[PDB]
Formats: C-alpha cells, structure tokens, sequence
RNA sequence: ACUCAACACGGGGAAACUCACCAGGUCCAGACACAAUAAGGAUUGACAGAUUGAGAGCUCUUUCUUGAUUUUGUGGGUGGUGGUGCAUGGCCGUUCUUAGUUGGUGGAGUGAUUUGUCUGCUUAAUUGCGAUAACGAACGAGACCUUAACCUACUAAAUAGUGGUGCUAGCAUUUGCUGGUUAUCCACUUCUUAGAGGGACUAUCGGUUUCAAGCCGAUGGAAGUUUGAGGCAAUAACAGGUCUGUGAUGCCCUUAGACGUUCUGGGCCGCACGCGCGCUACACUGACGGAGCCAGCGAGUCUAACCUUGGCCGAGAGGUCUUGGUAAUCUUGUGAAACUCCGUCGUGCUGGGGAUAGAGCAUUGUAAUUAUUGCUCUUCAACGAGGAAUUCCUAGUAAGCGCAAGUCAUCAGC
C-alpha cells in the first residue's frame, strides 16, 4: 500500500477509535487518545479522569475494548496493547469539563448553577480564560443562547491552535437537545513545549545603574 | 408562465403564527431568574470548591 | 556472516516535521559514532494531500470552499553496515508518528 | 499604507527611555541589539520595532 | 432479495453514517463531505491557506 | 426471529468464549467475519440478548459492538450447561 | 432554496442503483413480557406445472421435508430521504471581513447611564497623530500561521542535476562540434529538492504638511501597492438554510395490504412558453493544411484489475501481445493549447458558423430504446456584433488559452 494511502488510513484508524471510546467510555470520563506505532506492537493510551473504575476487577470489564479492537481492525492478540493513564490538569481538559457539565445537567442542577459551577472550576486551576455557551430548548418553547465568559481569551490567528482548547457535546433530555461549548484558554507561561508567550507580547529588560564620571582606576 | 413567485411568506416572518407565547415563569424556570442570581451564583463557588478538595487529595 | 557489510536504505515517512528531523538526526549521529559509511538524509519533495469541500452541508449561502491539507514528509538515509549494528540503530529511534522502513539493497 | 500599530510605537518609546545611551541612528545595529535586551518571539516585529526606534532617534 | 451492486452510488457508502450522497473517495477515505469536515483535524487534515 | 438452533448455539458459544462480538451493520452479508453463520442471525440474536439485559451494545461507524454482562454470563452458562469454572475471555486478565 | 444572502446551488454530471415519485410483486429484518397454541407436530421450506415480467412455492394443485426457534392475540418496540428548520443541536451563510466591542481607576449624573470610545489631519483599519476629564489597558484590526518571490552561504542527495573522464556513433580534421551508455565510473550541489538560518524596517536621501502621524519623488535592492495571495477572524444578531449528511434530536404521524425494506419496469430528461448561470459563433488580427514545439498543479493497483509505456492490427474510434510503477524512480520531459513559421482561400452567410437530421462502425455496463459516450461519411439551420437593461475588474491583474483534480463503470459546455 502507498504512503499517501497508508498515513490517511492511520488517520481514519485514530478517528474511528476517538469516536468509539467517546460513547463507550462516556461515564468513565474519557479525555482523549494517542497511539504509538512500533514495528511489533501498537501502543494506545486512553487518557481519562475516572482511572479507578475504568480498570477494576483485576480486569473483568476493561479489555472488552481491546477484544473489540482486535476483532474489528484485524489485529492479533499480541500486537495491540492499550493503557489506562491518569489525566493531568483536570481543569484544562475542555473535553472533561463539557463532559462534567452533561452529568450536572442530567441529575438536574439548573443551568446557571451548572455553568457558573464549571466556569469557576476552570478559572481556579491555572486557566487564563474560559467560556461556556449553552444553546437550545430549556423549559420554554423558543430556544436561546446564554454565554458564561470569565477572564481573558484571544479569538483570532494561529495562537488559537496553540493555546485554546475547544470541545463540544450534545446532551439529551425530555424537551429537545441542548448543546455545550467549553473554550478554555491556557496560560502561555505554563507552556511545557512550544512558545511561552503571545506574538504581540514585547518584554523589555531594565538596565543596571551605571555611575558617571569615574577616574582611570587601572588594574593588572 | 410569466407570473413570478408570489413571495414565500417573508413579509410576516417575525410575527409568530402558532399563536402560543412563552410566559415569564416558563423562561425563568428553564434559564434561571435574574432576581435570584445571588442564590444561584453563591452555590456555584460551593460546588466548585467541593471538586477542588477531591482534586487535591490524590497523593 | 555478521561482519558482512550490507548496503541498506532506511526510509522515514511522517506528517510531523520535528519528530522526523529528530529521528533523522539521531540516525546520522549514531552512524557517525560507529564510523559507518553514510549517505546523508536525502529530503524528498513533501507530498501535499489536498481535499477541497464546500463549507456548507446544504445548498444555501455564498459558494464558499474550504481546502484541507495533509503534508507527508519523506526522507531516506543510505548506510553501509553489518546486520547487527543496523538492528541496533533502528530500535533506538522509534518515535510515535514516524514510520521507519528498512530495505536491503539487492541489485 | 505604512502606519505603525501601538505595539510598534509603544515598545519603541519603551526602549528609547531605557537605552538612549546605547543605540544609534542606524537600523542594522539596532535590530541586533533588540534581540539581546528585549525578548521578542517574532522576527518580523523585531524588525518593525527597531525601524521605528531608528525613526525616533533621527528626530531626537 | 438482491441485485448488482459492483459499481455506482449504490455500492459506495460512508464509513460513518451510511449516506451515498457527497462521498470523498480521494485517498480511499470514503467519508461523506459533511462528516469529513467534522473529523478532518482528527484524521490529520488541517487548514493552512 | 426464526433462526436454526445450530446457528443460535454457534453465536451463544462464540459470545461466551470471547465475551465480546463485533458485527458490521450489513443484513445481506452471507457469512459473519468471525462466526460461521449469517450476519443477520448474529445481529438479531444479540439484539434479543440486549433487550433482556444479558449483552450491552454500542453502535459506531456502522458496527455493533457487543459486550457480555454479568447476568449474561450466568444466562449463557445455564443455556450451554457449562460447569461454573469456565469463565469468558473477558475475565482472563483484561487490562485494556 | 425565491432581492443582495434561490435559480452549473444541495458537492444534485439521476440509464439500474442512487431514490425520496409512479405502476405492480416479495420479505419482516414484528426486540421483549404475558397468555393462547401447544410435540397423536406449534411452524419455516420446495421440484413440476398453475400463476406471474419472472426459475418470486408469493399464491394455487399436491404430500413430502422440519422438531419449538416461532406463529396467534394482548400490551410494547423497531425503523422511517414520513411531517414541523416557526420545537431544537451542530454546521454554514449573511450583517462583515466592514471596523467594531468591552470593562479598571478617575470625572459627570438621584438614576437608567455617560465620558474614556473626540472637532481636525491621517490610515487598508477605533491605524495612528493630535485635541483632551480623563488615565492606563483588553478583545477585534495588527502581530501570528501557510504560501509565493532573493540568498554561487551552509546542509546533503541517482528516486534531482551538471562537468570532464570509461565508452561509443556521425559530421570534420584543429583540439573539435553533436549525441547514446541514468551505479562502467569519479568529482561537485550552480540549476532541482527541503532543512536550518539570513534578508525588509518604507532602508537612504530630497520634497510637503498641526515640520506629528503620514504621504509623494529619486536612488539602491530580489522585492518598496499591508512586499503578492490566502488562512484564522470580536460583541452580537437573523424566527437566513439544513430534521433529504448523521445511530444529533423533541413532539406528532405511520408501523404487515407499512410512509420499514427489497425486486421488476417507468419517472426525475417529459414541451405552446417566461427567467438565470454558461459553451460555440458571427471571420482576413481569421478558417483550413503541413511544419515548428514550450508548462505547471496533479493522481495512480495486491489480492485488485488502478495510471499505462513500447511492439503489432485498424481510416478512425478502438483492439491486441508484453512491460514499468504502491510512485521526485514507471506512466510523464503528462513533447497541453493558444502561439511560431511556410503554404491554401479572398469577402461572398464564403472554405466563417456547425445546430437539426440519416446511415454505419466501436467503447463502458446485467441493461444504452427516450440517440451514455467516441469515431466515419452525409445533411449545413439561426447568427452580418446584439433593444430596454445589467455583471466582473486596477498587475503576471483583466481577457484569450488549454491541463489535472473532484464526481467517475461510462459521461464536462460544471
Ligand atoms: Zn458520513
């Protein structure tokens, strides 16, 4: 198979997996997935919040996923090996927050309590800005779009791709379908990798106080 | 053949046709009330600080 | 048998330039450290896979188009090395998202 | 046209306040100075900063 | 209960949603144009120019 | 649905062995990928187990993913006359 | 879908499929629970006729096959390109890619609120200068990111390329000049590739203005119209479009004689006519014939029939025997078109124009009839520069010109 065809097919493999785990590991708090293709094996890492009961039972209801994985994509038992992994910075995961919003809205915490609830949880844990938009039907017939912004976030240019983490979820209920939009700007100071500031951010260093006049005052 | 379209009911698009309208109660019960904003907003910091306590205790 | 010098082409393919340059640099540096005959990393033209779709899922609106790109970066390194050293070089440089093919040159 | 934004005109004034001693009425040396003393991410903005800095130094 | 389905729009359907209309075949994707724009960045197709 | 007892037993045995089954949403597929039965029989057998709680279904990208539940393990054990001990593959050190 | 913001748009180029519509025929793919019915068979099946377009045991004739799966009622599901985009999500279009938006501290006002956010000049720009009860900031603009133009400077390379040599053919004697042999080989990296970095900041000078922001001239420079082009794009809105992209979805309708699904055939193309986007034209700056002969972006098959070279058959369309290529390697130097030369015509609906129409021969496909498409001969219409109107457009741009991709078995005036 050609390289033009192969890399595209690895793209569709990722994309099939991401969408699979999203609906399978809904309750178990799925952040995302990454895959590392080696010669022999193919490593996978399910990042998730609830990493306790994703595993469990010395493995009883977990590798169901890998058996489902090996069954569909036509892999041997020895090749593919997933891993459960404790997610870092639960606040900055936009996916986790929009997922947490759902569970709050299911058990019937009212919108404003739920929205301000999640906004403040983000903004506490290191977040330079936040946004939550909720749209749809809510008890009234006509639909409306409330926004719950806080702090600072840019909108345009390449920095969007760098910094801000978008995520969306659709939530089902008695009256219609309601829709969530959790932007989370994250601080460029806490970079880890890549640039540590916005392109606009000029920084000046102050000069040291030099004493005028002086004498020759030579040395050896 | 020559007679063009006779609009598509765009002249009365803004004016609802159902006849039913939303009371202030139904709106406020769904989307929260502006009078009871403190009660909603103060309970948010309680719900926020509850999760931060659980996040901290994971040594 | 092990000491027989074989002419080998390592082909590197990736969508991510940084990883691919790191892997390429590491292979070249390891080849230098072991005093192997190397023809350095030949950069092949980057293949730009281009898909152009209509933005809208329906008929409506101005006829606006979006163009998506996937860029495939390909490099090869030719080495003359015994079989044992080659297996060592390939295993050390497995970085996620870089594909590594090894071809033995038989004329 | 060529009209410079705030970040150009602001950071030019901010440099000249601190380093009117040091710097000249010549672009080439200024740009190379702006790398050391100021921490600019971009390369294009650095050349814009240093260009207006030179325009102000000419007026002084 | 079946008829020729070797070529044509009846044969080829979307991986995701099972729609025949508006497919992208290029590079063996077989994703409908709508679904592609959803799962474009996930696959690895990013906008640039 | 009317289904041969043999084909039904094959599906139940497979499901108990592996603890999972993956079926493409193709009702005209003459043979299932992993089981020597018609794909329609797999989908409709497992649909009947899911309606009784014995199997959890997920649907994605025109595939049905079936996972055997605890109640389903018990039901299949009784139905196949298997003698405690033998669990399904999903109890052999899962980890994924 | 119906002003801009419907009408070569739904990636909507429908032979079947697609498919929703029409005439007809099957299958249930009717979960589950309960009872009925019940193994002295609940219930599937099927030759041959009959029946039907049909080798659909659908139904009928008839008498086997099967061994509890189900059938039959009752609730209750499932599916729906059924309805409502004025019940919704997401997405996208538009206002607007215009320049717009907000708060901190201070001032004004009992207050809603206001000033900041402005007379003027300037900018592509709420871009800036300056004025100044405001001061200093943020989002948007800008910066950024991708791309395109320079870098005898680096980094290397037969999957790029050159110069001698190994070699070898002809012309010519003067060593030559012009070509084969892609690793027989050596050496370079200018051209080519892409990886780091550099380069432009209106540089420098002269004018002209609140001698401010700027603007204009001239010289260097690869480049001096935001360096050229995009991408991303605030606060918001609209009863904009989409339930016919979706196992995104509320409610309603329907659910075995189905609005589920599937098979056969038809239809979406049907023609007194009105409108929109286009293609081809009206000729002499042109048509026609020979000859010359130069791109760039592309894409391409492993268990699948993909891009196709070369040879041979054919007037042509094509056929046919092999081969390279999973691709900077082979197709492909995509020897593209306009154009370039030398011929032929001579102002006439002409040799401009190629509609309509007849006959034949191929190709794809289960199927080409209501011509899929191509090719050969024949037929040779309107149209002599387009009324009232009205669109697009300022530099490698307009316009002329063809090529690849998408769709695609086949079919481009898109
Ligand atoms: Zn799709």
């Amino acid at each position: 198979i050609s390289k033009k065809r192969k890399l595209v097919a690895d793209g569709v493999f990722y994309a099939e997996l991401n969408e699979f785990f999203t609906r399978e590991l809904a309750e178990e708090g799925y952040s995302g997935v990454e895959v590392r293709v080696t010669p022999t094996k193919t490593e996978v890492i399910i990042r998730a919040t609830r990493t306790q009961d994703v595993l469990g039972e010395n493995g009883r209801r977990i590798n169901e996923l890998t058996l489902l994985v090996q069954k569909r994509f036509k892999y041997a038992p020895g090749t593919i090996v997933l891993y459960a992994e404790r997610v870092q910075d639960r606040g900055l995961s936009a996916v986790a927050q929009a997922e947490s919003m759902k569970f709050k809205l299911l058990n019937g915490l009212a919108i404003r309590r739920a929205a301000y609830g999640v906004v403040r949880y983000v903004m506490e844990s290191g977040a330079k800005g936040c946004e939550v938009v909720v749209s749809g039907k809510l008890r009234a017939a006509r639909a409306k779009a409330m926004k719950f912004a806080d702090g600072f976030l840019i909108h345009s240019g390449q920095p969007v791709n760098d910094f801000i983490d978008t995520a969306t979820r659709h939530v089902l209920m008695r009256q219609g379908v309601l829709g969530i939009k959790v932007k989370i700007m994250r601080d460029p100071a806490k970079s880890r990798t890549g640039p540590k500031a916005l392109p606009d951010a000029v920084t000046i260093i102050e000069p040291k106080e030099e004493e005028p006049i002086l004498a020759p005052s030579v040395k050896d | 053949a020559t007679t063009k379209k006779s609009n598509t009911r765009r002249a009365t698009d803004r004016h609802s046709r159902t006849g039913k309208t939303d009371t202030k109660k139904k709106v406020n019960q769904g989307w929260g009330d502006d009078k009871k904003e403190l009660s909603a907003e103060k309970e948010a910091q309680a719900d926020a600080a509850a999760e931060i306590a659980e996040d901290a205790a994971e040594a | 048998q092990q000491q027989q010098i074989i002419k080998i082409r390592i082909t590197l393919t990736s969508t991510k330039v940084k990883q691919l340059e790191n892997v390429s640099s590491n292979i070249v540096k390891n080849a230098e450290q072991h005093n192997l005959v190397k023809k350095g990393p030949v950069r092949l033209p980057t293949k730009v896979l281009k898909i152009s779709t209509r933005k809208t899922p329906n008929g409506e609106g101005s006829k606006t188009w979006e163009t998506y790109e996937m860029r495939i970066h390909k490099r090869y390194i030719d080495l003359e090395a015994p079989v044992q050293i080659v297996k060592r070089i390939t295993q050390i440089t497995i970085e996620p998202g870089v594909d590594v093919e090894v071809v033995v040159a038989s004329n | 046209g060529r009209v410079r934004t705030k970040t150009v005109k602001r950071a030019s004034k901010a440099l000249i306040e601190r380093y009117y001693p040091k710097l000249t009425l010549d672009f080439q040396t200024n740009k190379r100075l702006c790398d050391e003393i100021a921490t600019i991410q971009s390369k294009r903005l650095r050349n814009k900063i240093a260009g207006y800095t030179t325009h102000l130094m000419k007026r002084i | 209960f079946s008829h020729p389905r070797r070529y044509g729009k009846g044969s080829r359907q979307c991986r995701v949603c099972s729609s025949h209309t508006g497919l992208i075949r290029k590079y063996g994707l077989n994703i409908c144009r709508q679904c592609f724009r959803e799962k474009a960045n996930d696959i690895g197709f990013n906008k640039f120019r | 649905m009317l289904m041969p007892k043999e084909d039904r037993n094959k599906i139940h045995q497979y499901l108990f062995q592996e603890g999972v089954v993956v079926a493409k949403k193709d009702f005209n597929q003459a043979k299932h990928e992993e089981i020597d039965t018609k794909n329609l029989y797999v989908i409709k057998a497992l649909q009947s187990l899911t309606s009784k709680g014995y199997v959890k279904t997920q649907f994605s990208w025109q595939y049905y993913y079936y996972t055997l539940t605890e109640e389903g393990v018990e039901y299949l054990r009784e139905y196949l006359n298997l003698p405690e001990h033998i669990v399904p593959a999903t109890y052999i050190q899962e980890r994924n």
